[PDB]
């Protein structure tokens, strides 16, 4: 009949076919009155510290620099090696690295058993 | 070198016998009339290096560093001079003590004949940036960027020192005119090879290499910017100066050794590009970009090739004065909005137009634009590392990639879009940040017309 | 004729740091280009000889342009 | 390109749309007139007059301010406010 | 109950409404004027066009030139002569002891 | 769901909303004028069929039919208002909107070039900041207990009072400055 748009991490659901938005439970409204309210005094809070004509600075939010702190300074102090994070690590640490050493050695190999016996050609390099 | 030794240790007692409102104003004239006099040094002749005395030569090598140092000394004075008015007299004396202390120990460090004279001042210069660095900074990790900095690079150096000392009792003599004549091939064995680690991951730390960059990032998101312009500007250059001293003493065992660190240098300019690709500060994005170039600068050194020599200085000379006008760039911001953050004050170029223009003129830099220099010796490394093998140009092809990606978006969110409104203390422009910023663009530009001064010992 | 305002941030800064920087340039780009056309003029380039016997040269006698020789 | 209009000008428009529109006769219109009170038409034909001035105009009007302006005077107003009359 | 008496953090203080002529230096006029004046004579009108005034006019940098005026010499005598223009040997052949083999 | 002041969309709104994307997708597929006005007739002849229908669960159904087939018959490329966001001259005359602070920065060798604008701009700003503490005792009183419930900013309620925080919704700049 219809063609089903499946969800994809690239392609997300419209705010409008969702279901979610069609259920009638009250909690979903008490959610939806309880999320206004905040926004209202987060809004309130920014109207007032905003339109201040005394005020010549920058309005610090939280926001801002709980975000910067917790990308790079909050990663260390909550971190715990197990399995999960060591094999992660161990594979994105050294395995790039040992690949690109065994082509660049076999490379290596290659062009200097090349160059000793003259069949590379090597007639017009002299600037190296 | 007594024309320009005896003219710092002479100003010293200038800056603590000033007044108390002409300090800047005499240093910076004293320090520009010692940068015009360091013009003398470029006496060089295509065989013999100026040779001053027995324990001082300048070839065509460290000429261009010691220029770029004693003209970055007044750029400093400038760039520390607006956060200081606050603070008391005798600290700011302190200050600028620092500072010249830090260009003594950086020119005896250039100009020493004697590699244990060069490594003596070479770690001379450590108290001053340390001092600087955790005193006069505005974090806590200041404190942390005291200790990072510290026991890495004293740790790379506590062995190399012994093995010089080795050297001393091996040829007789660590004197860099007689070591280019009585200089021995080094045999395959365990010996050589941690003699190589000892004299190799002091600068390998100093540069530094990846895995060891921890250090940098740290290190310059808290400084002064006097701080942070003499630590990406010249202080790395030292790593530079102990390749083209050292690597005369470490062949031929350097070919068939230096496999690993290349691997490291090349996928971790690759990693850091990455890593500047998603960077929320300023001062983070410049100091993985430094990383970046720093790892390019080893590869190029350590492949040793003259093309490489040349690509290798020019780049050094070129990263330095772009990356030291970043951190002015990101000075005024960071002076403005007093944040680091990138998101945070956007669409600058509808309020501040001629630091939109010199942001552009950063950013065409930093991206190694023709014919700039940094082209130039970018171009130089590129063909060597090719030179070395083929694959090479497929890893550095994909970092040209990104060193232009972040390099025009750090710019963008920073200058181009609808502009913050709760933000509204954007003074206009400084007349002296644009001087500063100025003299930090108009030699980049002019060294494009004339590179063979920063061309290295071999051009 | 409905002439309205346009908000714009105050260039007066730019455009004085700008003439600062002009002015300073050329109040010593002017004397050292007219001293450098008026050697080029009247004091005179040098010319290729060789060396004769029994005479030797200054060390700054193996140049060509006077300011070099200077 | 693009001339300045006056607070009549847009009205004239909009009562020109009103005026060719078959549901509302040509001699009962004012800029109060509600739409559903002085006139009695429906929400869907709130929504035409909407497309009509938005298909006029050249500009979108967003469902929200589509849905609060229900007088003539207040499309006035708004579309006088959005385009910054009187300068 | 307050810990750690302590001053107020001072606010940002601006420059433009004292001094609307300031260019950053200091707060004292005859300061900042006579600091944009040194550093504008001694960093652009001193150092930029005298310093390239002198490196274009350095005399013949590493012999580069001269390089050319011998080189220019020698082909001249060898292809007068019917010699080679380069060889192999960079020194003499005949001035070495071979080891054996 | 996301509004303002309201925290649910009455299915009222919802159907309005159908109606207008899905003959804004009718009217960006079929081109020319005939055919728009024709099947936009046919579309209002179906809704007004599907009107009289009281019950909410039956109107439910029929809603999620008829998200459903306006999606799988919608067209790539909607025509979208130039001004209107997704447009091809969307937020582009936004870097001259430089805002009216800005004016603060001036040389005053300059604002003695317009000296009437900076008097009423000082005037301005001098009923702006008498009228700020006005304003905050106006929100200081009337907003209830733990903040405001809605962001639904009050009116002025005397005469000679400013409305209140009405400065920077009304200082944004023309559109074609
Ligand atoms: C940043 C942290 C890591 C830094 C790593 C630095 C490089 C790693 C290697 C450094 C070794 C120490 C200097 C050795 C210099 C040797 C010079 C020489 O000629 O050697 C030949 C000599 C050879 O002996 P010889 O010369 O006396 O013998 C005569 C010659 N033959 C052999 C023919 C008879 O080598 C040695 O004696 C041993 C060298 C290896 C030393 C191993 C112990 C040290 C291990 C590394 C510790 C690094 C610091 C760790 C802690 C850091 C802080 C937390
Ligand atoms: C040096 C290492 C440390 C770095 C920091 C240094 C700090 C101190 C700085 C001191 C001052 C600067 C010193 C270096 C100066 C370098 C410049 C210099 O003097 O060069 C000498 C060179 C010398 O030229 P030359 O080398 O060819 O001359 C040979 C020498 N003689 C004359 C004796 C035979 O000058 C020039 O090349 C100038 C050329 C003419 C001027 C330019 C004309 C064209 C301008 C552009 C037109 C438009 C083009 C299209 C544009 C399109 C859009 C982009």
């Amino acid at each position: 009949s219809f063609p089903k748009y499946e969800p994809s991490r690239l392609a997300s659901l419209p705010t409008t076919l969702d279901p979610a938005e069609y259920d009638i439970s009250s909690e979903t409204r008490k959610a939806q009155a309880e999320r206004l309210a905040i926004r209202s005094r987060l809004k309130r809070e920014y109207q007032l510290q905003y339109n201040d004509p005394s005020r010549r600075g920058v309005v610090e939010d939280p926001a801002l620099i709980r975000w910067t702190c917790a990308r790079s300074a909050n990663v260390y102090p909550n971190f715990r090696p197990n399995t999960k994070t060591s094999l992660l690590g161990a594979l994105f640490g050294i395995g790039p690295l040992i690949f690109w050493y065994y082509v660049f050695k076999t490379d290596r190999d290659r062009k200097e058993k090349l160059i000793q016996e003259g069949k590379l050609d090597r007639t017009f390099n002299i600037s190296y | 070198m007594l024309k320009y030794i005896i003219p710092t240790m002479m100003l010293m007692p200038l800056t603590w016998l000033s007044k108390n409102s002409m300090i800047w104003i005499n240093t910076t004239l004293h320090s520009l009339l010692i940068s015009l006099t360091s013009l003398l040094l470029l006496n060089q002749f295509g065989d013999n290096s100026l040779n001053f005395s027995l324990t001082f030569f300048s070839d065509s090598l460290s000429t261009p560093l010691l220029i770029l140092t004693m003209w970055l000394l007044p750029l400093m004075l400038m760039a520390s001079q607006h956060h200081l008015s606050k603070e008391n007299l005798a600290r700011k004396k302190l200050f600028i003590s620092m500072l010249i202390l830090l260009q003594l120990f950086l020119i005896m460090t250039f100009t020493a004949t004697e590699l244990i004279f060069f490594y003596i001042m070479f770690e001379a210069t450590l108290v001053p940036t340390l001092i600087i660095i955790t005193r006069w900074g505005n974090q806590t990790e200041r404190l942390n960027a005291g200790l990072y900095f510290l026991f890495y690079t004293l740790a790379g150096s506590l062995p190399l020192l012994v093995a010089l000392i080795y050297i001393q009792n091996t040829m007789g003599s660590l004197n860099f005119l007689i070591l280019q004549y009585w200089v021995q091939p080094m045999p395959n064995s365990w010996s050589n090879t941690f003699m190589w680690l000892a004299c190799m991951m002091a600068f390998m730390v100093k540069m530094p290499l990846y895995g060891l960059h921890l250090w940098l990032p740290k290190a310059h998101v808290e400084a002064p910017i006097a701080g942070s312009m003499v630590l990406a500007a010249i202080l790395l250059k030292l790593g530079g100066y102990g390749m083209m001293r050292i690597t005369l003493l470490l062949n031929p065992i350097t070919d068939f050794m230096a496999y690993p660190f290349i691997m490291l240098s090349l996928w971790g300019m690759i990693m850091t590009s990455s890593i500047c690709l998603r960077q929320t500060d300023l001062k983070s994005l410049i100091a993985y970009s430094s990383v970046s170039h720093m790892a390019l600068v080893i590869v190029a050194i350590l492949i040793q090739t003259p093309w490489s020599y040349m690509g290798a200085t020019a780049l050094m000379i070129a990263h330095g004065l772009t990356s030291s006008m970043l951190f002015c760039l990101a000075n005024s911001n960071y002076e403005r909005v007093h944040s680091r953050t990138m998101i945070l004050a956007r669409g600058l170029q509808t309020l501040l137009p001629l630091m939109a223009a010199w942001w552009l003129l950063a950013s065409l830099t930093n991206l190694a634009l023709p014919p700039s220099i940094n082209l130039i010796g970018e171009l130089f490394v590129v063909m060597s590392t090719f030179s070395w093998s083929n694959i090479t140009i497929i890893l550095m092809g994909l970092n040209m990639v990104i060193t232009a990606l972040y390099s025009l978006y750090m710019l963008i969110t920073t200058q181009r879009g609808k502009h913050t409104h709760h933000i509204n203390n954007i003074l206009p422009s400084f007349t002296r940040e644009n001087a500063l910023m100025s003299l930090h663009m108009l030699p980049l530009l002019l060294l494009s017309l004339n590179p063979k001064i920063i061309l290295g010992p071999l051009y | 004729g409905k002439r309205l305002f346009i908000i714009k941030p105050s260039g007066f800064y730019d455009k004085r740091f700008l003439k600062l920087l002009r002015f300073y340039i050329l109040l010593t780009g002017i004397p050292v280009v007219i001293g450098i056309t008026l050697i080029n003029v009247f004091i005179g380039e040098a010319e290729l000889a060789e060396i004769p016997e029994g005479y030797v040269p200054e060390h700054w006698e193996y140049f060509k342009h006077p300011i070099s020789r200077w | 390109d693009a001339p300045p209009l006056t607070l009549e000008g847009i009205k004239d428009r909009v009562l020109y749309v009103l005026k060719l529109y078959d549901k509302i006769d040509p001699e009962k219109l004012s800029v109060n007139s509600h739409f559903m009170k002085d006139l009695g038409l429906d929400s869907l034909d709130q929504v035409e007059i909407i497309m009509a001035m938005e298909d006029e105009f050249g500009f979108e009007i967003p469902d929200i301010d589509a849905e609060k302006l229900m007088c003539p005077q207040e499309i006035v107003d708004y579309i006088a406010d959005k385009k910054d009359v009187y300068e | 109950t307050l810990r750690w008496q302590e001053d107020p953090e001072p606010e940002d203080e601006n420059l433009y409404e004292k001094n609307p002529d300031s260019h950053g230096y200091d707060k004292d006029p005859a300061v900042d004027v006579w600091n944009m004046r040194v550093v504008f004579f001694f960093g652009f009108s001193i150092v930029l066009v005298l310093g390239s005034t002198f490196v274009a006019y350095l005399p013949d940098y590493r012999m580069q030139e001269w390089a050319r005026r011998e080189a220019e010499r020698l082909v001249k005598y060898r292809e007068a002569h019917g010699l080679p223009l380069m060889e192999s040997n960079c020194f003499d052949p005949s001035k070495i002891q071979l080891p054996e083999d | 769901a996301f509004l303002p002041s309201a925290a649910y969309l009455t299915h009222q709104q919802k159907v309005l909303q159908l109606y207008k994307r899905a003959l804004r997708h009718l009217e960006s597929r079929c081109v020319h004028r005939d055919k728009y006005r024709y099947f936009a007739c046919l579309l209002r002849a179906r809704f007004d069929e599907h009107k009289n229908e009281k019950d909410m669960v039956k109107a439910t159904q029929l809603l999620r039919e008829a998200e459903k087939e306006f999606w799988h018959g919608q067209h790539p490329q909607p025509y979208i208002f130039p001004e209107s966001p997704g447009g091809t001259s969307y937020e582009r005359y936004e870097c001259y909107k430089v805002p009216e602070w800005c004016l603060d920065d001036w040389h005053p060798s300059e604002k003695a070039m317009y000296p009437d604008y900076f008097a009423k701009r000082e005037q301005w700003k001098k009923l702006r900041r008498e009228s700020w503490e006005r304003e905050v005792k106006q929100l200081q009183e009337e907003t209830p207990v733990g903040g405001p419930r809605t962001e639904a900013l009050p009116p002025a309620r005397k005469q000679g009072d400013l409305p209140p925080l009405w400065w920077h919704i009304v200082t944004r700049p023309r559109e074609r400055p």
